[PDB]
């Protein structure tokens, strides 16, 4: 029975967060995936010598 | 290589050796599943030898056996059961003497758990041996309570031997794709010392198929 | 009647935030992304191959130094291994033979395991002695160990298969918080890069992000068709991805509280059991029930690659913290190092 | 003027050595790169696929023999090919006993087998039965001289020469063909018996399509072992024993022809294990 | 974790000893073992190797045919026969626990160390300061120097640092020219490069008087160095 009112409180609590638009969240995911392309071993071939697995 | 390489490399071929050697001794190992209801009896069948789920190891005709039981585990089983997809044998527990108590017939109950168990897409070509327990409650409790209440189709006689045939072939009819699959029926009897002989030459069957597999002939 | 006048006020809150939700949606990110370049394929092949489970591996946990590495087998035995020379450095067995999950500490002095027995117990590496003994047995969850990740080496947090979270205090053994509000299976646990926060995926098609100094849920996302069986953040701690049977990846975030990307094709009608990200976040590497692991673009939706050679379902896949390679774990008793 | 049996001989030993080379190769190439060597069972058809190929590379020499009647390769090569001769025959036929065994162990005796059964008892009961046929071969290279009105290469035993040469010929006889078929029928017979007695009967899929296709295949194994060695044992047994012209060109052939049904025989045993083993037509 | 020594005493040149080591407290029979000898007023030497598994034995120069080590597992006891003994056999012996894996801790505990008596290239490891005077609350500076440079290609460079306090076994300080041992506070510290490496005390207490030793791991017969005293 107070299952029901726990998850209406829960709701009610979830329901008040701030949200930011899609744009915003779009632009800070392709900030990241291009402020780190160079230190990423897999997305650019990486050299012999640089590579501890031959 | 500097000397603690090559030391690292001996420790590795060490315990390596370990490893094969106890994987080895765990080949020469026969699994079995337990599997039943809550009241159908699964006490009774392991107490014959003499939180998470259990384990019960004995030793028969020079074969080692476990015994798992997952009774304990009240979750969903489509996510753990491909963990027993390599077992020698399933075992299935079912009562004979709850035809006519509700608790929704148990005994329909037993009967989905098993058409849900042989069925499964992990055990495909895995052993049934299925135990119809509580045979001395059947007979004392068919003499007075029909076999209607569970079956409407009976159409048979109101005895023992009539009653318990048409409830193993009701069980055995749950076997779809049957080719690959073997049932075992045994009536469990609290009075003899047998039932596990029965598990062992169950259990040898098994062994006999997987070797034919072994030398290409199976 | 309260009831019913409970479950019109829940619908009326579940259709609230499904409008805010949409008021927050103006463009997706595959329109954003439609004008940056991608990468036309990856081709990335077997560097090591780890061999020694004489069964079916089910976990696998990097190292922090990116080098040793942690793998649990149904055989009972937990095996370190050195990935640089392949080199077995320990080899732990196992109480319960029946292991779902295995954790390496940050500090890399304990490791943890745990599975259908309910208990999580974690090894403590460097002793006196030099053998590996257990340091402890965390005991009190009602199902199986699905998951398990280090806080600290005294903080540790599991999910479980009785629709609960939890996090333990290892030197008391004892439940410091308990996470409720999963109506399924628990299955997958992943930890922020702050630690502060962690996002648990179950079967009833949900995700749900937790703090876990308090203790509640922050936020529910709701978007697959079927159980989620694995979960995986992303490097910047604002977003993540999720993997299900419904053999789809999505990708959701966190201050925008919704889904971002669904990965999906036609040609996969298998599950998905295992993701993990790269270290730009630009990799989504996603291991499937067809013996083999997907490499997809997580800007452009894309599937950029394809990791073949597993002859059996890969169960784990992992990448190193400074992404150099990923370690791919199947049921065919053999673990892959790829570059 | 036997020119037409002359081609026909060689073109059947030229047929049945390449077959018997690509099948050796195939098997070789098979067990390296499609499934590891980690049973009993792939132990025992390594090593018979090595004895064959070893035994199809005198080919040439016999197809010689047979053409020119002259041996010009010398003790030397005399010696080396009735070694290698006696070796490979000796080599594989313990080779299919211990196979036949094997199986008796693995069906009639399951739990002594998943211990004795394992490979590397397997690698050292193989190890022992080429070992002990290199006592077989090592007298034979040891003591072979030739001495030519016939170019003749065959063994010089000590005086009395006729009873070291009978006693030679009824060993082999007795210990290359009759102990071992005897062996090889009592296991898959007993094997059989278990075969039928577990619960492989009933049913209209499980015994036709189980039950007759292992006795079919014990069958054709037996078969082809008695109907690709019995002759040449028996036209050796006749030769010695009762009086022949040894110079006519009809028994030269009939001696060639039963030669070539040996040699059809090393050839035939890995089209049996490609064409009706069950692991390999699934694996 | 006990590594008891008996045997020893007083023999005559020619004659022959077993050494006993007992262990206790740890895994034996995963640990390698080493015995190291010390003369009466010089420095140690590496005498013999024996490894887990009883696979892998190397001896010194010095002593090749005339002494054999051998490992009793189940007994947890590690043997020295000693045959052909003559003058320069004299000495205390220790036996030392090794195990070697990934990230390991070699030659981390010594044994109390027995004394035997009788009646009357390679890498060359030198260590310059020698009778070293010091003050409590000051950094010193211990140098060593290495005929044949000790970095690996794989990044490991193969020094160990090892103290001696009056009348106690050695002690390791440092595994691989960077890393402390267990139990050894946060004031010594390894450095160097190639073939000079130094090893730092920051601020000195007074437990800390005692002989320094370095030893090369990079390949056998592990040379041992002078001694480098400090007293005061
Ligand atoms: N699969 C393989 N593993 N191998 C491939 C087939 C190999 C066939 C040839 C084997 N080979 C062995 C030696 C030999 C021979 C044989 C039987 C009885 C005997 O006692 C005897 O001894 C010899 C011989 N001696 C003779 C002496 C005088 C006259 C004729 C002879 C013919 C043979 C045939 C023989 O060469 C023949 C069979």
């Amino acid at each position: 029975i107070a299952q029901a009112r726990k998850l209406v409180e829960q709701l009610k609590m979830e329901a008040n967060i701030d949200r930011i638009k899609v744009s915003k969240a779009a632009a800070d995911l392709m900030a990241y995936c291009e402020a780190h392309a160079k230190e990423d071993p897999l997305l650019t071939p990486v050299p012999a010598s640089e590579n501890p697995f031959r | 290589l500097s000397a603690e390489d090559k030391a690292a490399v001996e420790r590795s071929k060490m315990i390596d050796r370990n490893l094969r050697e106890d994987g080895e001794k765990a080949a020469r190992e026969v699994k079995l599943l337990l599997l039943g209801a809550g009241e159908s009896g699964k006490n009774t069948i392991v107490k014959q030898m003499k939180t998470g789920i259990v384990e019960t190891h004995f030793t028969f005709k020079d074969l080692h056996f476990k015994m798992f039981d997952v009774g304990a585990q009240r979750s969903e089983r489509k996510k753990w059961i491909h963990c027993f997809e390599g077992v020698t044998a399933i075992i299935f527990c079912v009562a004979l003497s709850d035809y006519d108590l509700v608790l929704m017939n148990r005994m329909h109950a037993s009967m989905k758990l098993f058409d849900s168990i042989c069925n499964n897409k992990w055990f495909t070509d895995t052993s049934i041996i299925l135990f119809l327990n509580k045979k001395d409650l059947f007979e004392e409790k068919i003499k007075k309570s029909p076999l209607t209440i569970c079956y409407p189709e009976y159409a048979g006689s109101n005895t023992y031997e009539e009653a318990a045939a048409y409830i193993q072939c009701q069980f055995e009819d749950l076997n779809k794709r049957k080719d690959t699959k073997e049932i075992y029926t045994h009536f469990t009897c609290s009075t003899d010392t047998k039932n596990v002989q029965f598990v062992f030459d169950a259990v040898t069957d098994v062994i006999i198929k997987n070797n034919l597999k072994d030398c290409g002939l199976f | 009647s309260e009831l019913d006048q409970l479950r019109q006020e829940a619908e009326q809150l579940k259709n609230q935030i499904r409008d805010a939700r949409k008021a927050c949606a103006d463009a997706t990110l595959s329109q954003i992304t439609n004008n940056i370049d991608p990468v036309g394929r990856i081709q990335m092949r077997t560097r090591r191959t780890l061999r020694g489970h004489l069964a079916k591996i089910y976990a696998m946990h990097w190292g922090t130094d990116s080098r040793l590495l942690v793998s649990a087998s149904q055989d009972g035995k937990l095996i370190i291994w050195d990935s640089y020379t392949t080199n077995k450095v320990h080899a732990i067995p196992l109480r319960s033979s029946w292991v779902m999950t295995c954790a390496y500490a940050p500090s890399g002095n304990y490791v943890a395991c745990g599975g259908l027995d309910n208990i999580c117990s974690i090894y403590n590496l460097k002793t006196r002695e030099g053998n590996v003994r257990v340091s402890r047995e965390l005991a009190g969850h009602t199902g199986y160990l699905s998951c398990c990740r280090f806080l600290d080496d005294n903080q540790i947090v599991t999910s479980s298969g009785d629709t609960t979270c939890a996090l333990w205090d290892i030197e008391t053994g004892q439940q410091t918080t308990t996470f409720t509000g999963h109506t399924g299976d628990v299955m997958s646990l992943s930890l922020a890069p702050d630690t502060r926060l962690f996002v648990s995926g179950a079967c009833d098609a949900s995700a749900k992000l937790w703090d876990v100094r308090e203790g509640m849920c922050r936020q529910t996302f709701t978007g697959h068709e079927s159980d989620i069986n694995a979960i995986c953040f992303f490097p910047n701690g604002n977003a993540f991805a999720t993997g299900s049977d419904d053999a789809t990846c999505r990708l959701f975030d966190l201050r925008a509280d919704q889904e971002l990307m669904t990965y999906s094709h036609d040609n996969i009608i298998c599950g998905i059991t295992s993701v993990s990200f790269s270290k730009s976040g630009r990799l989504l590497l996603a291991g499937y029930d067809d013996f083999n692991c997907n490499v997809w673009d997580a800007l452009k939706a894309d599937r950029a690659g394809v990791l073949a050679g597993h002859d059996n379902r890969v169960s784990c896949l992992g990448v190193t913290d400074d992404g150099m390679a990923v370690a791919t774990g199947s049921w065919d008793s053999f673990l892959k190092i790829w570059n | 003027s036997s020119l037409a049996l002359a081609i026909a001989i060689t073109a059947l030993y030229s047929a049945v050595c390449a077959v018997g080379l690509l099948g050796n190769v195939l098997v070789m190439f098979g067990i390296v790169r499609y499934t590891k060597m980690k049973t009993a069972t792939n132990i025992y058809i390594f090593n018979l696929a090595l004895a064959d190929a070893l035994a199809t590379s005198t080919l040439p020499f016999q197809s010689a023999k047979y053409l020119m009647e002259t041996w010009p390769f010398g003790e030397l090569l005399c010696k080396a090919v009735l070694s290698i001769d006696y070796y490979n025959m000796f080599t594989s036929i313990f080779t299919l006993t211990m196979m036949s065994v094997d199986r008796y162990i693995a069906v009639c005796h399951p739990v002594k087998a998943l211990d004795f059964r394992t490979p590397a008892k397997a690698k050292l009961i193989n190890i022992c039965i080429w070992v002990l046929a290199s006592g077989v071969g090592v007298p034979i290279m040891v003591m072979a001289v030739t001495r030519p009105g016939a170019v003749v290469c065959m063994l010089q035993f000590p005086s009395p020469s006729w009873y070291w040469d009978t006693v030679t010929k009824i060993c082999v006889f007795l210990f290359a063909f009759v102990v071992p078929i005897l062996i090889i029928t009592v296991c898959y017979g007993l094997m059989l018996l278990r075969l039928r007695s577990v619960r492989l009967l009933s049913g209209s899929k499980e015994k036709d399509r189980s039950l007759r296709r292992i006795t079919r295949m014990v069958l054709v194994v037996v078969g082809a072992f008695v109907v690709c060695w019995a002759p040449i044992h028996i036209f050796v047994i006749v030769w010695t024993l009762v009086d022949i012209d040894r110079r006519d060109p009809l028994v030269v052939a009939a001696l060639h022809l039963c030669i070539a049904l040996g040699y059809a025989n090393s050839s035939l045993n890995p089209v049996l294990y490609a064409f009706l083993d069950e692991n390999f037509k699934r694996c | 974790v006990q590594l008891v020594e008996s045997g020893g005493g007083l023999v005559q040149p020619g004659g022959s000893r077993k050494l006993s080591c007992s262990a206790s407290g740890f895994a034996f029979s995963s640990f390698g073992m080493h015995w190291v000898r010390q003369a009466p007023e010089k420095g140690l030497e590496w005498v013999a190797y024996i490894s887990s598994g009883s696979g892998t034995i190397y001896y010194a120069d010095t002593v090749k045919g005339r002494f054999t080590i051998s490992r009793d597992d189940p007994k947890n006891t590690l043997f020295l026969q000693m045959t052909s003994l003559r003058s320069e056999d004299t000495a205390m012996y220790y036996c030392v626990r090794s195990i070697y894996y990934y990230g390991s801790s070699p030659f981390d505990f010594w044994g109390q160390g027995t004394t035997l008596t009788v009646s009357s290239s390679d890498i060359v490891m030198t260590q310059a300061t020698s009778s070293v005077p010091v003050t409590p609350g000051e950094s010193v500076s211990i140098s060593c120097r290495s005929s044949k440079s000790l970095l690996h290609s794989n990044g490991n460079t193969y020094l160990y640092w090892f103290l001696q306090r009056p009348g106690q076994s050695p002690q390791l300080l440092i595994y691989r020219m960077s890393n402390l041992a267990s139990g050894v506070p946060d004031r010594f510290s390894g450095s160097g490069s190639g073939t000079a490496f130094t090893l730092t005390i920051s601020r000195l207490e007074a437990e800390d008087v005692g002989v320094y030793y370095c030893m090369q791991h990079l390949e056998y017969p592990l040379t041992f160095g002078a001694g480098t005293k400090l007293e005061l």
